[PDB]
């Protein structure tokens, strides 16, 4: 399919950019305790 | 592209499922 | 038409009155410049949808 | 080269008469007389070359024969388009209300 | 033993030509003061071959087997028509009516799904000279109309047909049509098959033949959208004759 | 706008003589229609044959003219094809028929004036809704 | 056609697919399960039991 | 009248394809699930406190004491579906927070569609389906129906625009 | 048939009728100009203005 | 420039996803 | 070469022995399929490349 070619990375940004946000504050949560 | 990043994004929510179960905080009393 | 009719009265013929029309003006009076036709998720400028313009 | 041959129909006299090689029975109600009896003898013993043909019908009795010359100027023949005959769509062409 | 309806429903025998016993090797005599007809001319196919484009020089890909997908409603059956006899003793079958098309579709290897319409309206067929009886050798030979698999009221899946419909791709409202053409335009075709009957069973007594059959035609072309296949269908037969 | 007697005047026969209907017969022609015809003529078209409209233009080239009160009160009795070509009583509603169509029975002179005065008067109210279908609803 | 682990199914006997075809062209052929895309699933299948067994371990 | 604006959003908005909408349906199918499964869940873990079969006069809403096992809930949960609450502050949170945030992603939707910024198409799907006579989905069949409600609603619900469409013009599949 | 005055096509008439419609296609769009498609690759389809995108956010 | 399309990607992540490794790292051994 | 020789020796033309040579065979002779004519960055298929092969 003829599909928009920067779909791809606005896709994969979205998804790596909050998640490893949210794994960067468990982490350290953890090595706290 | 698009088909390999759809089934991508459901395989990891299925994982996260399983973590999020076998792998929770367990709830302790008081 | 305001203009058409101005051209016509005073004698010009169809093709004159309507060659006078600027360009300009006429590429005002088409639907694809209206910024209520487009899109939540078509993206990117006008010319990516109906083209680059070049001539009436 | 690509031509709708329909709406290229539509720009022949099937476009204005009914025409006895093509149009759907259904229009043979527009004038009086004809629908069901001579409609039906009219399709089935279609094609015709001439408007005329339709008179030259086996087994027209002579009012049925008045019938047609009556109503001979609201008809026409044009070439059979395939598009318009095949499927039995002279006789139910989908349309209804 | 003749089956009722609540006998037949279900079993997929609807779907079957009747069958002529083994035992059938007669012979049926034409008498050409006569005239006759086929009350019942059923053909019961068995095989669909689809032809293959080796892109290449000169290969010319053959035949290939298919798989059926639209299950046991193939057969043509209730066919009907004069049985001529000629100035030279040969007959010929002029088909009248009946059921005398299907729609199938069945996929090659590789997924692609061929629909085409198996069918012998207008069928004429003829025999070799100076018959005067039908026997376990008789050939018949003819040639037969294909239509368009769709209909002039056909709309695809924006909403384009021939008879109906829009005339241009209305989702891309200021897209160049000229690269469209080929499917904004609808087309009706209009094909010419091929069919041989080889007769192998006759009862002389009842005026049943049975045998085999294999046609020729060319598969849907989606109103002009893709170029059509070659078909070739396998099967058997089965038809009565009456004095007319 | 109201049901005013021009409304309500409608042919007798093909001679041209006229009628003026009462505002009671069209109630009671429209009340009857509903009893007996509008499970196939509902809105002035022919459901189980769509060809064959009750719209006034259509009565009039039906042969037998029925666009009028006696074309289709005859109608009622002895209905025919388009042509008049075939009696088609036995697969029509009529008091010929009244035997297969029970609904007919009960059915009086002065009804059927009142059936065919609300078949000629409402495509006068209603125009093209009359027998035009879905398309006008 | 870049094909990298094709010619290893290939080489040790895995010759069809499921839809029919085979890489020495023959068409219409009937590979039973252990086509192509019934080797690739038993690694996928067999990928997933492992995991389970390493969270045991 | 409001049931109209509805079948107008669908033809004209496309508004059942709009990911803000989805969001809003998510919002508030998801509140009235969490509604009836704490209510349930609450009536079906209460402490037998009073001796009667009625068991709503053994509350009184002076008492201290939760009157329904947090505990047990949470081993019911956890057992039948995986997961459970466990923090009474956190879930009754939640059931302000999913259907609050619905409402406001419904509102940020219908803001785009003021200005026809709709999400009305794939264009993807447009240029196949234009190319491939063939190639039919869901999403093609829905604007079929988008495309009849537009031709046979507009003429009597915009009056004021005057639209004659004669009979010839209007979408109409096969003998409807 | 269509006429053209001023523009490009001035002074032209068609009468073949798929052409007349073409132009009458476009012409519900209002006035009808010449576009190239190909070097932004155009898709055809409507796309709003800054107007609308910064009203919007 | 008809440059490669995959391009963009392959270069993001290379940046993104060891950096993102790095950082997590780092972060955790500040707050013990 | 050995092949056309043969088919010369039998006595076809220079047509009929070339014609004799299947395409697979001359596709190997066809230097876009010797793996040492690559570069380490050009990715993908070789029929990214030269192209897809069509005919002799
Ligand atoms: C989440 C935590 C939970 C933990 C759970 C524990 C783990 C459980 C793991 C199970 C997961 C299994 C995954 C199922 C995959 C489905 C495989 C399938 O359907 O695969 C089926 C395959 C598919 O067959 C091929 O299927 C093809 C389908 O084609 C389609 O597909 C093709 C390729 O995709 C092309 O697209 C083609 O064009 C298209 O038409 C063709 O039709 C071939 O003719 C046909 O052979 O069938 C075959 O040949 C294969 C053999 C079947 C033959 C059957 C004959 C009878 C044998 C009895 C078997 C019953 C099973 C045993 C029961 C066990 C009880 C003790
Ligand atoms: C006020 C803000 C604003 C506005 C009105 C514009 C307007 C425009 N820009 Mg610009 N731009 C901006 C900010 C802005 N820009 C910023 C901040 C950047 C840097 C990233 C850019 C970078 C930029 C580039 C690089 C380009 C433009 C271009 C354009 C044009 C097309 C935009 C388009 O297709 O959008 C389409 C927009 C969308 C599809 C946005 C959808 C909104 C998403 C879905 C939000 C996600 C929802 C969220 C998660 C909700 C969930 C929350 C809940 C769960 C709690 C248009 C004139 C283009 C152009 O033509 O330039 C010549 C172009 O190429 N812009
Ligand atoms: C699964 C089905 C489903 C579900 C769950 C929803 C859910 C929703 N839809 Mg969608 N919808 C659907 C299918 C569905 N829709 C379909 C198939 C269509 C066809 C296209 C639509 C078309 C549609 C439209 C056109 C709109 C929605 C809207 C909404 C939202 C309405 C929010 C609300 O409560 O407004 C209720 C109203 C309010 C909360 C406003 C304040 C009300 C005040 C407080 C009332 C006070 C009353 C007062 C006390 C006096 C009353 C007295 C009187 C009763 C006698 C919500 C997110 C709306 C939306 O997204 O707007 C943001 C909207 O405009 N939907
Ligand atoms: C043994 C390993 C191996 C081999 C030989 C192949 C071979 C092939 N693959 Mg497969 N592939 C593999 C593993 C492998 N693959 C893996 C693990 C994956 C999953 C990601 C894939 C996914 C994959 C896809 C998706 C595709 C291929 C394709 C192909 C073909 C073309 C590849 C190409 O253009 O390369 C290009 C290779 C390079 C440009 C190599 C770059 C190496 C650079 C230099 C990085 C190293 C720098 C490093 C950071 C230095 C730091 C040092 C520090 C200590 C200082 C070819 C037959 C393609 C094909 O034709 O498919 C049909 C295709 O589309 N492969
Ligand atoms: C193979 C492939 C690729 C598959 C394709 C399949 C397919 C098509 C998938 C599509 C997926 C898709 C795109 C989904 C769309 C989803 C979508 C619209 C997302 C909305 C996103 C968004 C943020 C919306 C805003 C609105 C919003 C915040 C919604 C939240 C909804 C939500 C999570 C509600 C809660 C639902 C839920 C089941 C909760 C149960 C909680 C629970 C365990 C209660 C039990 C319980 C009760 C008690 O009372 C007590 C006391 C205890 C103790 C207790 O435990
Ligand atoms: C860290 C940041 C990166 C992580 C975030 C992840 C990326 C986010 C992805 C979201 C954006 C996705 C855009 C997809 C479009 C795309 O890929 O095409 C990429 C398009 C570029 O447009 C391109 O233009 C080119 C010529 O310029 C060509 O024509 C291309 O065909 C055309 O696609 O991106 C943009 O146009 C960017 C616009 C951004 C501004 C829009 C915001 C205005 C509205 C505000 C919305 C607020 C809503 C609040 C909600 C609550
Ligand atoms: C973790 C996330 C990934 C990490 C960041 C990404 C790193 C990517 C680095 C690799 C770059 C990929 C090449 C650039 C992108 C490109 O176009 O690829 C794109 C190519 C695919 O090629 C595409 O193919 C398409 C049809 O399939 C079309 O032909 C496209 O034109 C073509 O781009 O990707 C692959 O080929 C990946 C192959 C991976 C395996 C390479 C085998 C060699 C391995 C040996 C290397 C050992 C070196 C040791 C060093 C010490
Ligand atoms: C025909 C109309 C619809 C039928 C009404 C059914 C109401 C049932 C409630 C369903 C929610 C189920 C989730 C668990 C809900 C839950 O756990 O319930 C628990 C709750 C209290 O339980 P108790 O054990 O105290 O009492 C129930 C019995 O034990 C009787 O003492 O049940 C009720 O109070 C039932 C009251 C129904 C008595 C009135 C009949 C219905 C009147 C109102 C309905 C009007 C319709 C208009
Ligand atoms: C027998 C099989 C039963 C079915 C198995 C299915 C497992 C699925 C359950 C979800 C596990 C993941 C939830 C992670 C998140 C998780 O671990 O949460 C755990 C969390 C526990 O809450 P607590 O009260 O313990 O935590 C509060 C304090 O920690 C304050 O932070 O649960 C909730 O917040 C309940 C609301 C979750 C409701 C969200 C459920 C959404 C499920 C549906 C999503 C489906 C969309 C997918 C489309 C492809
Ligand atoms: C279905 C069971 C019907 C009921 C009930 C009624 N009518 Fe009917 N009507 C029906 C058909 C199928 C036809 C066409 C008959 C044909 O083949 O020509 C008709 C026709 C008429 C007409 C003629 C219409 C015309 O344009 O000439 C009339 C005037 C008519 N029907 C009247 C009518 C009345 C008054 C009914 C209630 C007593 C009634 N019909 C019921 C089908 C059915
Ligand atoms: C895609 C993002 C890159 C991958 C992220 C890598 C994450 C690996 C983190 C592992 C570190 C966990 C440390 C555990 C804390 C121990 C506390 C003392
Ligand atoms: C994650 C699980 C991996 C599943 C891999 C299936 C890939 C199927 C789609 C391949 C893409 C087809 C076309 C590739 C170039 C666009
Ligand atoms: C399904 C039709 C074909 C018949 C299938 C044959 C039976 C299954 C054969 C599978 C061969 C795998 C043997 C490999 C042995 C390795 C065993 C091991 O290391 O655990």
């Amino acid at each position: 399919m003829e599909v928009n070619q920067l779909g791809l990375i606005a896709t994969a940004l979205f998804v790596l950019v909050p998640s490893v946000f949210l794994i960067i504050l468990y982490v350290q949560t953890e090595s706290q305790q | 592209m698009e088909t390999i990043t759809y089934v991508f994004i459901f395989a990891c929510i299925i994982a996260l499922f399983f973590f999020a179960i076998f792998f929770r905080e367990p709830p302790r009393i008081t | 038409n305001r203009r058409v009719q101005a051209s016509l009265a005073s004698g010009a013929t169809l093709e004159e009155a309507w060659s006078a029309i600027p360009e300009k003006l006429a590429f005002y009076d088409y639907i694809g410049n209206n910024p209520a036709k487009g899109g939540l998720f078509r993206t990117g400028p006008m010319n990516k949808g109906d083209g680059i313009a070049q001539a009436w | 080269e690509l031509v709708n041959v329909v709406d290229e129909k539509l720009g022949t006299a099937y476009g204005e008469k009914i025409d006895l090689n093509n149009t759907n029975i259904a229009a043979f109600i527009q004038y009086r007389g004809l629908y069901p009896t001579l409609a039906k003898l009219i399709v089935k013993n279609a094609p015709y070359e001439s408007v005329e043909d339709v008179l030259n019908i086996p087994g027209l009795t002579e009012r049925q024969k008045q019938i047609l010359r009556e109503n001979l100027e609201h008809f026409t023949v044009t070439e059979v388009e395939t598009a318009l005959v095949e499927g039995g769509d002279r006789y139910n062409n989908g349309l209804y209300k | 033993q003749t089956l009722t309806y609540d006998d037949i429903v279900g079993t997929g025998l609807a779907n079957k030509c009747p069958t002529l016993d083994d035992t059938a090797r007669g012979a049926y005599p034409i008498d050409s003061s006569q005239t006759y007809r086929i009350a019942r001319l059923c053909l019961q196919p068995t095989t669909f071959l689809v032809k293959e484009e080796p892109k290449n020089k000169r290969q010319e890909a053959e035949f290939v087997p298919t798989k059926l997908v639209t299950r046991e409603t193939t057969s043509l059956d209730q066919i009907q028509g004069e049985l001529k006899v000629n100035s030279d003793g040969s007959l010929t079958f002029v088909e009248e009516d009946g059921i005398d098309f299907q729609p199938v579709t069945v996929q090659m290897a590789g997924g692609e799904r061929i629909p085409l319409l198996f069918t012998v309206k207008n069928l004429v067929a003829s025999t070799q000279p100076n018959v005067t009886s039908i026997t376990t050798s008789t050939d018949f030979k003819g040639e037969f109309n294909v239509p368009s698999y769709r209909t002039a009221n056909f709309l695809d899946p924006k909403g384009r047909g021939l008879a109906s419909g829009y005339d241009s791709a209305i989702a891309l409202p200021q897209a160049k049509e000229e690269e469209l053409a080929r499917a904004n335009v609808k087309r009706f075709s209009l094909t010419k098959g091929q069919i041989s009957l080889n007769v192998a069973k006759v009862d002389g007594r009842t005026g049943e033949i049975a045998g085999t059959f294999e046609s020729e035609q060319l598969s849907d072309d989606d109103m002009g959208a893709h170029e059509p296949h070659e078909v070739k269908i396998q099967g058997v037969f089965y038809a009565s004759i009456e004095p007319a | 706008a109201e049901l005013t007697p021009e409304v309500l005047t409608v042919p007798l026969n093909s001679e041209g003589k006229t009628i003026t209907l009462t505002e009671k017969q069209y109630l009671e022609g429209k009340r009857l229609f509903q009893y007996a015809c509008a499970s196939c003529h509902v809105g002035g078209i022919t459901k189980t044959n769509p060809s064959l409209d009750l719209r006034t233009e259509t009565l009039a080239l039906a042969t037998p003219p029925r666009d009028n009160i006696e074309g289709l009160v005859d109608y009622m009795k002895n209905p025919t094809t388009y042509d008049g070509e075939q009696e088609i009583a036995e697969v029509h509603p009529s008091l010929r028929s009244a035997d297969i169509f029970p609904k007919m029975r009960n059915l009086t002179e002065k009804d059927l004036v009142a059936i065919a005065g609300h078949i000629l008067v409402e495509p006068k109210i209603l125009g093209d809704k009359w027998g035009g279908g879905k398309v006008y609803y | 056609q870049g094909m990298f682990v094709l010619p290893f199914m290939a080489r040790l006997g895995v010759t069809g697919s499921w839809s029919g075809w085979s890489i020495t062209g023959e068409t219409g052929i009937d590979p039973g399960f252990w086509s192509f895309e019934g080797v690739a699933l038993a690694h996928i299948v067999l990928s997933g039991l492992l995991f389970l067994a390493a969270c045991w371990h | 009248a409001i049931f109209r604006f509805l079948l107008f959003f669908q033809g004209f908005h496309n508004w059942t394809l709009n990911p803000f909408h989805m969001m809003g349906v998510a919002g508030v199918l998801g509140g009235a699930l969490l509604c009836a499964i704490h209510g349930a869940t609450v009536e079906n873990t209460l402490f037998q406190d009073g001796e009667g079969a009625s068991t709503f006069r053994a509350f009184n809403p002076t008492q201290a004491e939760e009157t329904y096992s947090m505990v047990t809930a949470n081993r019911f949960w956890s057992q039948i579906f995986g997961i459970a609450f466990s923090n009474k502050r956190w879930l009754h949170f939640f059931m302000l927070f999913v259907p609050v945030t619905g409402l406001w992603m419904s509102a940020i939707g219908v803001v785009g569609l003021a200005l026809n910024l709709r999400s009305y198409d794939f264009i993807s799907q447009e240029i196949r389906a234009a190319e491939d006579p063939e190639f039919e989905t869901f999403y093609t069949k829905n604007l079929l129906l988008n495309e009849g409600i537009r031709a046979w609603m507009a003429p009597q619900d915009q009056p004021h625009e005057n639209f004659v469409f004669p009979e010839e013009v209007l979408p109409r599949g096969n003998a409807l | 048939t269509v006429s053209f005055y001023g523009g490009e096509l001035n002074g032209q008439t068609f009468t073949d009728p798929p052409t007349v419609k073409s132009y009458a296609r476009k012409a519900i769009f209002g006035e009808i100009f010449e576009f190239d498609t190909e070097t932004l690759n155009s898709d055809g389809i409507f796309r709003t203005s800054p107007r609308g995108w910064f009203t919007f956010a």
